[PDB]
């Protein structure tokens, strides 16, 4: 925990991976 | 019987809000496709409606928590991944050098969100950096959630 307010980018990439994976295919 | 956990589900409750344009709590072909291209894609309405029609309960063109949970939960149910981190990083930075400057972050933020200012982005980015260089690096993201 270097700084505060990290959850942001976390959900950001999570959405990127889930959207790209869900939308297209190939889980994980 | 079995569903996502506090962390997994959490990202889900939040996703549904980030996915949609206004946060209707559900994803549609218009929202799904929108974000898709917002990053660096160019799919058709067919793949959006088709994919959604296969996961949508009533198949009206939009997914709901109940149908989404079993779908994403049955296929996924773990913390972040090395692929997601790096992949998401490749799509964030325009040069893929690993450093996401507010210019890029804000661009994607407003793209999927509503409207973001230079101060909010720089405030979110600078406050994110460990040493503060004006942008975010991989080591920053990892350290942000995990690492030391
Ligand atoms: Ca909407
Ligand atoms: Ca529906
Ligand atoms: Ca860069
Ligand atoms: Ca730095």
């Amino acid at each position: 925990t270097p700084r505060r307010g990290r959850g942001g980018f976390q959900r950001i990439v999570r959405l990127v991976g889930v959207i790209r994976d869900w939308a297209n295919k190939n889980f994980r | 019987a079995d569903q996502l956990t506090e962390e997994q589900i959490a990202e889900f409750k939040e996703a549904f809000s980030l996915f949609d344009k206004d946060g209707d709590g559900t994803i549609t072909t218009k929202e799904l496709g929108t974000v898709m291209r917002s990053l660096g894609q160019n799919p058709t309405e067919a793949e959006l409606q088709d994919m959604i029609n296969e996961v949508d309960a009533d198949g009206n063109g939009t997914i709901d928590f109940p149908e989404f949970l079993t779908m994403m939960a049955r296929k996924m149910k773990d913390t972040d991944s090395e692929e997601e981190i790096r992949e998401a990083f490749r799509v964030f930075d325009k040069d893929g050098n690993g450093y996401i400057s507010a210019a890029e972050l804000r661009h994607v933020m407003t793209n999927l969100g509503e409207k973001l200012t230079d101060e909010e982005v720089d405030e979110m980015i600078r406050e994110a950096d460990i040493d503060g260089d004006g942008q975010v690096n991989y080591e920053e993201f990892v350290q942000m959630m995990t690492a030391k």
